[PDB]
RNA sequence: CGCGGGGUGGAGCAGCCUGGUAGCUCGUCGGGCUCAUAACCCGAAGGUCGUCGGUUCAAAUCCGGCCCCCGCAACCA
RNA sequence: UUGAGCCUUGAUGUGUAGGAUAGGUGGGAGGCUUUGAAGUGUGGACGCCAGUCUGCAUGGAGCCGACCUUGAAAUACCACCCUUUAAUGUUUGAUGUUCUAACGUUGACCCGUAAUCCGGGUUGCGGACAGUGUCUGGUGGGUAGUUUGACUGGGGCGGUC
RNA sequence: CCAUAGGUUAAUGAGGCGAACCGGGGGAACUGAAACAUCUAAGUACCCCGAGGAAAAGAAAUCAACCGAGAUUCCCCCAG
């Protein structure tokens, strides 16, 4: 299934290790190997009841360094989609970023959500792969 | 699957069923299929057109196996015997030999006595 | 008598207690069971009625050095 | 346990690691038979100081004593005479205490506890494969001849 | 009172779990059937999934309850 | 050998519209290729047998995103995962076989010793069973401690409280 | 084989008795609850082992309370 330029993208990130926080966007535009300007898939897992209609969680955040506000909506699987920057960002505007959005989440996060919230946090470059943040 | 080349056809046809199972050369079953068991219950479960269709049943059934060619060792009278040979080698196997092994006794047990 | 050689656990009595609390005398009998110990030093082997706790006694400590206790003691090993 | 050892043992152990191994393997198997040694410090600087270099080579020489008892037999090859009846069918079926017997006055003086015979304790008459296992690396095979006398 | 489930033509069981497309056997009829009665065989008529909402392109299904039918471990006010 | 949890890697999933054996969501529109290409020979893995996948290689250096019919976008690139499952690493459990050192031995023989007790020693047979302890479900009148109402035209029965 | 088990001799001490008290090991039921199973009676009766003139306990991994007290035992309060 892989390839050549895909084989060094592997090579620059373990998917079997959790990372911390500044080391995720140093990494970030290392896995960014093509010419064009992409841009940062943000996958957050959460820890709630997606079979039950009182945690399906959706909203927006005002981000002062945008990608404006973006907007997002969970899925029946348990985890939700969105992007917050680009690639060739400076890596202190991306630090305030990320934790602008999942504070966010303090406040969108149900009370009759069971278990443990903030489950795995982890954001990857749309052609690289994904680095996991503690 | 196993992928077997060679295998057995076992004919058990009796007075009432005609129960057809192909096995392999060792002895160890693969499929099998019965007049009784593809409809026709009743006074057409002993019949030859029954025992046909049994053939044809266990045909098919035994295809992940893929039995080249196989010999036939039919056993008991029944109504069958030979037309379920006759269906199972125009189905498309190949029929190296042809054998019968019908279990006679040396007057061993006393048989019934039944139907009057 | 049900009394391990090596720390001395003797049979105790307790109570039998039910559901209902109905209390019936039992009695906890130590696990003893003879085992035969290869001592080094005299390089043969010695038999002991010992409780599996005494057991672990023995390999945690010198097996010698617990005999130099029953040795000290007058328990015949 | 943590014990360490002293010989090499056939699954584990690589003469003077310290394996934890199940209490009992330890106390009824290996501490016995001077296979190895409970793991207290006291015992441990007798080994890796004192034993690490000298009992164990050491330990290596009575592998190489009973390298000496590869070919003691040069023969390798003794005929024992006991009474038989018709077509083999030996009366007195001979056991491992006589096979020792017979080589103790024809070539090694091995004891009992050595010969490992696998095709029964020896009831036909005929040609044999006796497997003399001295050491748990080196073994000896030794053909022989029993006689209907 | 909690942990698990099962609810489907008149009725016993399927399929659901792993979403879109509901099968099966008796009970009734047209006969065929034979100078006939009996047996047998073929064809046809019957539930839109217990019900109310959420989500989705789509709900019988996934999930929230109710009505419950139960399998129970319990059961020292 | 065989289940299960987990990790990694690689598969996996045809109402119907229809070039698509597409599950949800989803960021951006170039990946890709000569760290040896489209097409094809052939077997295997999968198979609602519709149409995938794929070791070596003659060949020889290309292949295609939006675009369009769809509720949806193209495993060209990628992330977190759902159902079905494949190898490995790893972690324990449940079985089958073999073995010997624990343990059993109310087998033989020798000694303590003129002693069918017991202990010890070679050896034979079983063998991690058996049996014993602690915990625990069941059974249990074998045994034990007890209850088994009052009124009542005497008590019982009936009736009542 | 050595060696232990065992055998023999000598030295030293022990055994039994005694009214209660004392420490430890085992341990009831009648009774009360107006019945009775938890509970009570009671760790009492009794049995057993051991020592003394007393015996046991005993110099804090104890309390207290953010101030301090200082081994143990017994008597009076605390307090029914």
């Amino acid at each position: 299934k892989l390839t050549k330029r895909m084989r060094v993208i592997r090579e620059k990130v373990d998917a079997t290790k959790q990372y911390d926080i500044n080391e995720a966007i140093a990494l970030l535009k290392e896995l960014a190997t093509a010419k064009f300007v992409e841009s940062v898939d943000v996958a957050v897992n959460l820890g709630i009841d997606a079979r039950k209609s009182d945690q399906n969680v959706r909203g927006a955040t005002v981000l002062p360094h945008g990608t404006g506000q973006v907007r997002y909506r969970n899925d029946k699987n348990g985890i939700i989609h969105t992007t917050i920057g680009k690639v060739d960002f400076d890596a202190d505007k991306l630090k305030e970023n990320l934790e602008a959005l999942l504070v966010a989440l303090k406040k969108a996060k149900p009370t009759q959500a069971k278990g443990v919230y903030i489950k795995k946090v982890s954001i990857s470059t749309t052609m690289g792969a994904g680095v996991a943040v503690d | 699957r196993k992928q077997v080349s060679d295998g057995v056809a076992h004919i058990h046809a009796s007075f009432n069923n005609t129960i057809v199972t192909i096995t392999d050369r060792q002895g160890n079953a693969l499929g099998w299929a019965t007049a009784g068991g593809s409809g026709f219950r009743g006074s057409r479960k002993s019949t030859p057109f029954a025992a046909q269709v049994a053939a044809e049943r266990c045909a098919d059934a035994v295809k992940e196996y893929g039995i080249k060619n196989l010999e036939v060792m039919v056993k008991g009278p029944g109504p069958g015997r030979e037309s379920t040979i006759r269906a199972l080698n125009a189905a498309g196997f190949r029929i190296t030999n042809i054998t019968d092994v019908t279990p006679i006794p040396h007057n061993g047990c006393r048989p019934p006595k039944k139907r009057r | 008598s049900r009394v391990c050689q090596v720390t001395g656990k003797r049979p105790v009595t307790g109570n039998n207690r039910s559901h209902a609390l109905n209390a019936t005398k039992r009695r906890f009998l130590p696990n003893l069971h003879s085992h035969r110990f290869w001592v080094e030093s005299e390089k043969r082997f010695v038999t002991l009625r010992v409780s599996a706790k005494g057991m672990r006694v023995i390999d945690k400590k010198g097996i010698d050095t617990v005999l130099a206790e029953l040795r000290a003691r007058g328990e015949k090993y | 346990m943590q014990v360490i050892l002293l010989d090499k043992v056939a699954n584990l152990g690589s003469l003077g690691d310290q394996v934890n191994v199940k209490a009992g393997y330890a106390r009824n198997f290996l501490v016995p038979q001077g296979k190895a040694v409970p793991a207290t410090k006291k015992n441990i600087e007798f080994f890796e100081a004192r034993r690490a270099e000298l009992e164990a080579k050491l330990a290596e020489v009575l592998a190489a004593a009973n390298a000496r008892a590869e070919k003691i037999n040069a023969l390798e090859t003794v005929t024992i005479a006991s009474k038989a009846g018709d077509e083999g069918k030996l009366f007195g079926s001979i056991g491992t205490r006589d096979i020792a017997d017979a080589v103790t006055a024809a070539g090694v003086e091995v004891a009992k506890s050595e010969v490992r015979l696998p095709n029964g304790v020896l009831r036909t008459t005929g040609e044999h494969e006796v497997s003399f296992q001295v050491h748990s690396e080196v073994f000896a095979k030794v053909i022989v001849n029993v006689v209907a006398e």
